[PDB]
């Protein structure tokens, strides 16, 4: 909210600088976002009175600045001159974007940071007085930021009460004079709902709706952000900013019958003052008559009942609307008016009669009319309850941590408008005022004590706790995973959890993406089904900036929405992703830069799984965004925990990428808990044996290894493939494999009879199972 | 760098009694609003700057769901810090939100714990300012600033004492147990700590930018 | 009952933690060994013939009588333990207190430096079908030491080491700001034959230099493309 | 193994406010015996 500081100081003048005044408001919970003058500073210039003109179509003229001889200024201002009182720069260069010998320019309406060119002043032309003093241009505009709990601070009356409490002053509340009823032509008001427990209406006839707008009321509204329209709307806007109670005036000639404040009929049509036609619901309050509807209650009026230049009779509304019956209705129709927001946070329900007298006295002063009696439609016991709140001195001590003097507690609450009565001894019964909608429990009152006494007076202390050794099982920590992946040469990336649906469909064309209802853009609309949809743009980002080698890894969430019939079927699982483009090692003198193969990338993923004691088995993957021949599914206990492999070359080329290597793994499987059991070591040597195979090309090496380890028996300790040959002497369709067999006995030296018995058993199985030719080195 | 600053803030609480807690990023309406002493159509909703899918499923505006579920299942004492990324329509940023509920705490203990948190994080003798503010789940609620840049006050974190209705709605007696909480944006701390001025670089992931923190 | 205390956040500066050092050296393929702080005085003399080791007054045996001036005097017996039991490839690292006692006129002049040792014999990576197993050269070992140093944001210049137990042509001295924090290089081949060790790669680093604190400072990035240029010098090898 | 056991016993306390403290292994008689109201590997007296 914007308010003119001079208008505020007419209510309370703390006799301090304007900087400290805002710092008081900021430290009271009402943060000032900006305090600047109404107009930017410039040299002392005066609005002068033009004396004569010299024709010559520009136009040479003479202006009287009330000092010596009238200056000669040549200008091309097409506005009314030759007798006008318009601003003009005497001599200098101080304009924010600017600077009979031509000495100066007839100053324009714009270019003064507060605005037909060269607007003449209305009347009362000062002779020599600075224009900044005539228009009060050195006033300050305080930009307050009020939280939704301080519904009372949305006005000068609310702000002045805050400044008066912190400075221990009493507000100069302008004494309002009521207008006596001269005529008796009042209307009937019926309250069909419960969201308007107090409605006040007054009839005023024969008003001058087309002439007034005083300078003081125009500036007070303009410096608060409200422009001028007609006269009655300016009066209702002024009393809105002054006291906090919004008001609205209707065309009495367009209200047929009894005035009703009711809930709107289902899909009831109404054209608002902004020419917008909305269909209401049975949830929004409305101001209607016996036939049509006139206005959305407390938000915006209708175009029909609006006060136009052909209006003679007027019905003034000054009602209190319950906040729970207005909240959200304005935003539902794309509306954010001064009346709507104030009603949502809470308007002082004792203000309708006060605001009715204020607007009436203001109307009678600025316009004419016969004032009828005020029609009071009030359903008491439905008004906001302000029940007393119990508050002990032991509560504020334990909740604040320090001791505030009981003198201050009672004084601070009283200045804020509370009726505190010292019940018994040491205990209080605090009655909150009618304007405060944020006092209900004793915690609200203690915050008021800390607000007024000062947040800088909160003493420093530390919380105490019982040191108890929490449960913890040994596991692969997240901090240890980052260190392992970083040693493998990957940089941690953090990509957006939402990505583009086009790339999400490029990777997996059969994907069911979770799409946003209000996405910030087209490329940030679908929650990523895989981390690749958000990491690939970052990989392309570096490539578009001369970066041959980029290796990323991200520890975020992917959103599995496939085969989901509703939103609660969404699976948000944490994943570890790897993206690699370029050579495995940075450019050095050891080798020419070459991209990784499947075994360079598998060696890295195997070590990540080995770092967490994860035992896996690899099968061919079927991900659509993967090379079918060089892709692997990572299986633990038969179930997949992730994948690794080369990106599909067609997809790899559509995105303008080199040889890319991608991998994803579930964090739950990698960062697993573990327990290790000690097994005895043998005191006796091992026996190494080799086996050379000639087997079909389509027999996986792992299948051969687990068959050798199975038929080998307990004496066989370890096996590992140490050579693969596919050159001369191997028929196309086969390959030569060389396995190493480590034999160990737990309690003795192995005899040559046992080993040869085992080797002959292994070669016989491999010969019969795969039709292979073997040897025994 | 965002994860480095996140680990630096958490380690202060991790090795001091607090346990790191995490939760889902796609939340519903109760654990994100109704359980935080927000009646529903209250002005503390702002359906514009919160990403949503249906009417009762949205992206996190703060890591409040983990703190809610911890209070509904576990019983005080509760000492947790809740990092994680959250979303708003402006779009993705991280923030750490601690929660402490014991048999008794006070506004004095919240101010002291926050002061030496800011002092030991930035490794300076900062001039901190406590301003009053509003949060439906805290009373009294505050916002803390530090005198960064050239004499300027910059907001770093909000805090407050857990509202009694927030404890009572989760099954914790607000008369037998007290509690405070806070919440700081990680990107705010990371920029003030490392001297970064454009947080768009945090998620462009330029390898030259990331290498500067190695 | 349970003791109570105030929740006070202790002072902490960003640094390379000892746990993160273990995770890096273990990722590089080294197993953590823990050998005795005292070793044989004869093996201590073999490594450095000009050593003055701190001798125990009542050692339980002759091979456990000299406080190790280097972690090699205790790690080498552990390597020989495995090598004698059909182990072609054994890679160790220890943390890691050595006892500097040379040029000391009293026992209060003793220096107990926590260090990071590296001992590697055999092939770099385990035996697989990708290539025949061959032991590392100097740049394989330096590439692993350069990453341990880079993992702690340590800026290092290399110069030729003159330690007796090292191969003088393939051994570096690791300097920061001109002062040494350790070494890296292969054992002197004469010592390899006296100990029956094939080809070994040894290195030691002060923990205070590796587990150091760091601070990152942001610098702006250019928004326009860079230019790549090549120069080919024909210079003497010295 | 003893390093993993050591880091497990310590993490119970470090996470609960305690801090790790190390020191030299060659000690004097005061810090090892005299200050504690009082077959040992000794060097001198
Ligand atoms: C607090 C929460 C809300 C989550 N946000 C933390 C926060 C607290 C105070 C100021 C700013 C931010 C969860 C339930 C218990 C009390
Ligand atoms: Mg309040």
């Amino acid at each position: 909210m914007k308010i003119s500081e001079n208008w505020l100081r007419t209510w309370v003048n703390p006799a301090i600088d304007s900087d400290t005044l805002s710092d008081q408001l900021t430290m009271l919970g009402l943060e000032v976002d900006e305090l600047a003058s109404v107009a930017k500073p410039f040299t002392g210039v005066v609005v002068g009175e033009v004396l004569t003109v010299e024709q010559h179509p520009l136009r040479v003229t003479t202006v009287n600045i009330g000092s010596g001889e009238p200056l000669q200024i040549v200008c091309g201002a097409p506005n009314v001159r030759a007798g006008m009182k318009a601003p003009v720069a005497t001599i200098g260069a101080v304009l924010p974007g600017d600077f009979v010998e031509s000495q100066g320019m007839l100053c324009g309406a714009s270019e003064i940071d507060l605005e037909d060119g060269l607007l003449e002043l209305p009347a009362d032309a000062p002779v020599g007085v600075n224009i900044r003093e005539y228009l009060k241009l050195d006033d300050n505009v305080i930009d307050i930021s009020i939280t939704p709990n301080r519904g009372d601070c949305f006005s000068i009356r609310g702000i002045a009460r805050e400044v008066a409490v912190i400075n221990q002053l009493q507000m100069n509340e302008p004494e309002i004079k009521s207008v006596d009823a001269t005529i008796t032509d009042e209307k009937k008001v019926v309250i069909n709902t419960d969201g308007a427990p107090r409605y006040l209406g007054r009839v005023i006839k024969n008003v001058n709706v087309k002439a007034a707008t005083p300078e003081w009321m125009e500036q007070a509204l303009a410096r608060s952000g409200i422009r001028t329209h007609s006269i009655l709307v300016d009066v209702t806007n002024y009393v809105l900013m002054e006291l906090g109670q919004p008001m609205h005036a209707f065309d009495l000639a367009k209200i047929e019958g009894t005035v009703h404040v009711r809930q709107a009929k289902p899909q009831e049509k109404l054209q608002l003052l902004n020419d917008q036609e909305v269909e209401l619901q049975e949830d929004v309050m409305v101001i209607a008559d016996d036939q049509k509807a006139l206005a959305i209650a407390g938000i915006m009026g209708g175009l029909a009942s609006s006060v136009t230049d052909d209006t003679t009779d007027i019905f003034l509304e000054s009602a209190f609307f319950a906040p729970l019956a207005i909240a959200g209705r304005a935003r539902r129709f794309g509306l954010h008016t001064d009346s709507s927001q104030r009603y949502e946070r809470g308007v002082d329900f004792e203000l309708p009669v006060i605001a009715m007298n204020r607007a009436s006295q203001l109307i009678q002063e600025l316009a004419g009319g016969e004032f009828g009696p005020i029609t009071v439609a009030e359903k008491s016991d439905l008004l906001p309850k302000r029940e007393a709140i119990e508050l002990k001195q032991a509560q504020v001590d334990q909740l604040l941590g320090y001791k505030v003097a009981a003198e201050f507690i009672t004084d601070a609450l009283t200045r804020l408008g509370c009726e505190v009565t010292v019940q018994a001894n040491g205990e209080w019964s605090v009655v909150p005022p009618s304007h405060r909608y944020d006092m209900a429990i004793y915690q609200d009152l203690i915050e008021e004590v800390a607000r007024i006494d000062g947040y800088d007076n909160i003493q420093i202390s530390l919380p105490s706790m019982d040191v108890q050794l929490a449960k913890y099982q040994d596991r692969f920590e997240i901090a240890q995973l980052r260190q392992t992946v970083a040693t493998l040469g990957y940089q941690e990336a953090i990509s957006f959890s939402f990505a583009d649906a086009k790339l999400e469909k490029q990777l997996n064309p059969q994907v069911s993406p979770l799409m946003l209802a209000n996405p910030i853009s087209s490329d940030l609309a679908a929650m990523r089904s895989t981390l690749l949809s958000s990491l690939i743009p970052c990989v392309q980002y570096n490539l578009n900036r001369q970066q041959s080698r980029v290796r990323f890894f991200e520890l975020g969430l992917r959103f599995d929405y496939q085969n989901a019939n509703s939103i609660q079927d969404l699976k948000q699982i944490p994943t570890l992703a790897l993206v690699a483009v370029g050579s495995r090692e940075p450019e050095s003198w050891h080798a020419k830069p070459q991209p990784m193969d499947f075994f360079d990338f598998k060696g890295e993923v195997e070590e990540i799984l080995a770092a967490g004691r994860v035992k896996v088995e690899y099968v061919r993957s079927e991900r659509p965004w993967l090379h079918p021949g060089q892709s692997a599914e990572i299986l633990v206990d038969g179930q997949s925990i992730g994948y690794l492999g080369r990106l599909h070359p067609s997809l790899e080329n559509e995105l303008d990428l080199s040889t890319t290597w991608v991998a994803e793994l579930d964090q739950a499987a990698v960062l697993q808990s573990y327990v290790s059991n000690f097994t005895e070591l043998s005191r006796f040597p091992s026996v190494r044996r080799d086996i050379a195979l000639l087997i079909s090309d389509n027999i996986n090496v792992r299948d051969i290894q687990q068959l050798i380890e199975k038929t080998g028996g307990e004496l066989l300790d370890s096996t590992w493939l140490f050579d693969v040959y596919t050159g001369q002497g191997v028929e196309e369709g086969k390959r030569s494999l060389a396995f190493a067999l480590l034999w160990q006995h737990p309690s003795r030296t192995l005899e040559d009879a046992e080993i040869k018995s085992g080797m002959d058993n292994i070669i016989q199985v491999l010969e019969n199972t795969y039709q292979a030719t073997l040897r025994a080195s | 760098p965002v994860t480095q600053v996140q680990e630096r803030i958490c380690q202060f609480f991790t090795k001091a009694g607090f346990t790191v807690a995490t939760g889902p990023e796609v939340e519903d309406d109760y654990h994100n609003f109704e359980a935080l002493n927000i009646p529903g159509h209250h002005p503390a909703r702002a359906m514009h700057d919160t990403f949503y899918f249906d009417a009762n499923h949205l992206l996190r505006t703060h890591t409040s769901g983990v703190q809610i579920r911890t209070m509904e299942t576990s019983q005080p004492p509760i000492r947790i810090v809740c990092p994680g990324r959250v979303y708003r329509c402006d779009p993705m940023f991280h923030q750490i939100e601690g929660l402490y509920v014991a048999e008794n705490t006070s506004f004095a203990e919240l101010k002291g714990l926050l002061i030496n948190l800011l002092n030991e994080f930035f490794e300076k003798d900062l001039k901190v300012r406590f301003r009053p503010s509003y949060f439906p789940f805290t009373e009294p609620s505050a916002e803390v600033d530090i005198m960064d840049e050239r004499g300027r006050w910059l907001e770093v974190l909000g805090c407050g004492m857990v509202h009694p209705n927030v404890l009572r709605a989760a099954g914790i007696d607000p008369d037998k147990y007290k509690g405070f909480a806070f919440g700081l944006g990680v990107e705010r701390f990371a920029m003030l700590r490392y001297g970064i001025n454009d947080l768009r670089m945090f998620y462009q992931n330029d390898v030259r930018f990331l290498r500067q923190f190695a």
